[PDB]
RNA sequence: UAAGGGCAGACGGUGGAUGCCUAGGCUCUCGGAGGCGAAGAAGGACGUGAUAAGCUGCGAAAAGCUGCGGGAAUCGGCACAUACGAAUUGAUCCGCAGAUAUCCGAAUGGGGCAACCCGUCAGGCCCCUGACACAUGAAUUUUCAUGAGCGAACGCGGGGAACUGAAACAUCUCAUUACCCGUAGGAGAAGAAAACAAGUGAUUCCCUCAGUAGUGGCGAGCGAACGGGGAUUAGCCCAAACCGGCUUUGUAGUCGGGGUAAUAGCUUCGAUAGAUAUAGGAGAACCUACUGGAAAGUAUGGCCGAAGAGCAUGAAAGCUGCGUAUCCGACAUAUCCCUGAGUAGCGCGGGACACGAAUCCUGUGUGAAUGGCGGGGCCCAUCCCGUAAGGCUAAAUACUCCCGAGAGACCGAUAGUGAACCAGU
RNA sequence: UGUAGGUAUAAGUAACGAUAAAGGGGGCGAGAACCCCCCUCGCCGAAAGACCAAGGUUUCCUGAUCAACGCUAAUCGGAUCAGGGUUAGUCGGGGCCUAAGGAUAAGCCGAAUGGCGAUCCGAUGGAAGAACCGGUUAAUAUUCCGGUACUGAUAC
RNA sequence: GAAAACCCGCUGUUACCCGUACCGUAAACCGACACAGGUGGUUGGGUUGAGUAUACUAAGGCGCUCG
């Protein structure tokens, strides 16, 4: 997802999706350690997605 | 989040061949046994029977530049040997 | 904080001077002592670390006036 | 800083061994201020059979960008370019030799 | 023969450690001077 | 006969001199700014990349996250890397505003061998983890506000040497220096006559007065002020008499608050919003020949100039590139009757004043006056000047860790900083 | 008896660090007195064997490498590079307690910085709540496994 | 010929944290060195002996990095 698709979601759905993507990122990291993936940049994309999600959640929490 | 990577080595391969319920992970140095058990259970949907831990200090290494030598060091880590319940398993090759 | 609580007097620095004008560092000390006073206006007893000059001021203007003056000038604490 | 040439532009070499030859720009190295022009400044590299069978490989080496000038779309000649906001409020490159927008 | 340096980690930290330096006004003077000089090793606590 | 040796030339070896080069130093100029920190600093520890991290950046959201403005094709930091991706549905980057921001450290819940150990109370999970609170001290009435620590120089204050000079040395000098400690601010201190003088008119700084008057084992030395010329310019406010309000206390008083009154060489009461800065936009004008690996060189012939500063480019470029002169440009966020009492004065012992015993200060002991009182180099009389024992006050002055822009008949790698690079390593 | 760097002379000299000692046969290798295996010989044996603590900090094991380091050479190494390797309810420590001493409270003293001063800190001491047997790795084992046990909290 | 804590009397389900490699009368610690020195505690078989002396010798370890 991109930043617009993230900001389109509601707070509860965004929360559930963030907890989903965190576990997905952990599994992806373990898999990349086991066997290097064809595209390592998927990990970086997931990491930045998690950061963007937390930023939006904080913006809503203090706005 | 504390699980960094699994341990693939001859010793771990032999241990898993002899037990089949025993796996190894490299985890954060400051996680305790209960935290490791909960993280493994949440990540793999299994029942964890026992956790053994050992703390490894990182190796000191030499960084070689054009001029000469710089002393450096690798990061410290913790090894977690996890034994599951009878009949359970974890797959590292799949996915 | 060895210092008079009524006048603020503290020790001075000076010289011993011999007949051949040799000068050696010295301290002029305050004639300081602890004394108990009956405060009439508050009907109680107080203990003050004062000099003989502070006692002269107390015997000149009364204890209450001396204490209020010292508090105003900051000597009391 | 914005450069006077870009990838996909037709340029003319105005100084050096390849002076007087035109070509297409394949890549721009901004930090070193150089560019790869297709077909020009060929070098022979002795490549080991490591690969992945070696040999002598001919390939283009970069040229300094102050040696390259945009080819004028009218007369096909090297020229200095300028910039103006004629394209609907957007800055565009144009050739001072003629005036046509560089494209 | 017995030489002058007989190592003891407990004594080393008790004598020259960071907390020993911070406990005294002159030790803090030493720390300030070393920071001003720009030492990478502030005290023996930094060493290993 | 040269085992070997001597001298010269040629050619090599070693070593790294020399020449040429450098943004790394050095000294300054102008304009700003002059702090950071309990909303957790300076300085560190540990982490963080697709791949080990030495630096750099960043902090479990970890070479990064969000918004607005600018810009337009590459970007994914450096130590001579590739892969793999991002990006015209506008990445990267730049300005401004936000989000996150582990542990130690004033470190502040208690301890502790810094980066660790152990807790209590409430709240959400299930032995064990995540978010709070829980230090002290002076103010305030449990709440609230401040403080603590670090840091360049300059300011003020408390203590305070010696070597040295005197051709020895003790008075004296070095010096109210070094150093230790405390504490402010953008400056600080001083400042509005109980003054200098023999007419001037608050402080501060500069040039003179002047190495003069003085002071001094009258040795070595130390060393003013008045006046004059400038920089700058600024003067104000309390206490008391008296009149009312409240409270308290004594038996109409007497205090203490707040209000009026009015403060002195002489009196007094009473009778600004536009601009600036922090990103940016445009920005003139060159051909032919020769030499050459390569022209910017040379020779021709042209053009621009409010632009002939500079740097880069395969040699030295006004017309190749970035620029330069000039003009334009901001969504934000910043900046602009009374008159001062343990006083004036005095004795003893000392100190600071240029001054080694008038003016000023005081450890000890004393002690007035209320027209009166103080000074004019010791004391007296006259004369003159001033009005102490309450307070505040800009400018002209001092400085540079930091930021921006500049400069040098300063250095050019054994030089210049210790440090041009892996440097306080 | 100046300073830095570089290079000479003495000189192919002194010396190669305990007079416990070596010989042979095979292996590998381009290269062997020295490396690996075997036989023989010799030295220690209240140690020159086996353990705990302090201190060190990857030197441990394996694969590559022989430039530098190893007072010779080296195919070897405590050397260079990379990978691997340390597993605890019962062992040791810590968590608990106090000693010397240290930091402090109320207070005392003192130009400043501060100096003292009964609760806390502080083991080298006191408590710890609690086992052994056997097997297994290239490198760990009272920790892993098979038996056999025991201890502390917690829900009936 | 310590103190204080402490301790007396008056059937499941779990078991946290740190150390654990290797050297350690030494080539890995203190001595600039792979240095004839220094380094606390335990164990230390057989014959001989009063003996942990002495001589020889198991287990184990070494022949001391120039010939
Ligand atoms: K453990
Ligand atoms: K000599
Ligand atoms: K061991
Ligand atoms: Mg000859
Ligand atoms: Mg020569
Ligand atoms: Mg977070
Ligand atoms: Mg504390
Ligand atoms: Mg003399
Ligand atoms: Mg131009
Ligand atoms: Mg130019
Ligand atoms: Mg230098
Ligand atoms: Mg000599
Ligand atoms: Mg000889
Ligand atoms: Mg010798
Ligand atoms: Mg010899
Ligand atoms: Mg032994
Ligand atoms: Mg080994
Ligand atoms: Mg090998
Ligand atoms: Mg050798
Ligand atoms: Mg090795
Ligand atoms: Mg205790
Ligand atoms: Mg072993
Ligand atoms: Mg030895
Ligand atoms: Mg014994
Ligand atoms: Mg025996
Ligand atoms: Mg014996
Ligand atoms: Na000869
Ligand atoms: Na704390
Ligand atoms: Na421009
Ligand atoms: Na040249
Ligand atoms: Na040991
Ligand atoms: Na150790």
């Amino acid at each position: 997802m991109k930043i617009a698709e993230i900001k389109e979601l509601a707070t509860k759905e965004l929360q559930e999706r963030l907890d989903a993507e965190v576990a997905a990122y952990d599994q992806m990291r373990i898999n990349h350690a086991v066997s290097p993936l064809d595209s390592p940049a998927k990990l970086k994309h997931q990491r930045r997605m998690i950061a963007q999600m937390k930023t939006v959640l904080r913006q809503r929490e203090l706005n | 989040g504390i699980i960094i990577k699994p341990i693939i080595s001859e010793k771990m391969t032999a241990v898993t061949e002899k037990m089949s319920e025993r796996y190894g992970f490299r985890v954060s140095p400051n996680a305790n046994k209960i935290e490791i058990k909960k993280a493994v259970e949440a990540m793999y949907n299994v029942k964890v029977e026992d956790v053994n831990t050992m703390r490894y200090d990182g190796k000191r290494k030499n960084r070689y530049t054009k001029s000469g030598l710089i002393r450096g060091k690798e990061a410290s880590f913790k090894k977690a040997i996890v034994t599951l319940k009878k009949g359970e398993t974890i797959d590292f090759f799949s996915n | 904080s060895k210092i008079c609580q009524i006048t603020g007097k503290k020790a001075m620095v000076g010289n011993n001077v011999s007949h051949s004008k040799r000068r050696t560092k010295r301290v002029f000390d305050v004639n300081l002592f602890r004394k108990k006073f009956y405060w009439v206006e508050q009907d109680c007893w107080v203990v003050l670390r004062i000099s003989a000059a502070g006692l002269r001021l107390i015997n000149k203007i009364g204890l209450d006036a001396a204490i209020k003056r010292a508090a105003e000038k900051g000597f009391l604490n | 800083s914005k450069l006077h040439i870009k990838k996909g532009d037709t340029v003319m070499v105005i100084s050096g061994e390849d002076k007087g030859h035109s070509g297409r720009v394949l890549e721009v190295l901004v930090k070193e201020q150089r560019a790869i022009v297709e077909g020009l400044n060929m070098i022979k590299k002795h490549a080991k059979p490591s690969a992945k069978q070696g040999g002598i490989i001919s390939k283009e080496a970069p040229i300094h960008i102050s040696n390259l000038n945009v080819v004028d779309p009218k007369t096909g000649k090297a020229t200095r370019i300028g910039r103006r906001l004629n394209e609907n409020g957007k800055l565009v490159r144009y050739a001072k030799k003629s005036g046509e927008e560089i494209k | 023969m017995k030489r002058t340096y007989q190592p003891s980690n407990r004594k080393r930290l008790n004598k020259h450690g960071f907390r020993s330096r911070m406990a005294t006004a002159n030790g803090r003077r030493v720390l300030a001077a070393r920071r001003a000089k720009g030492r990478a090793k502030l005290t023996v606590s930094d060493e290993f």
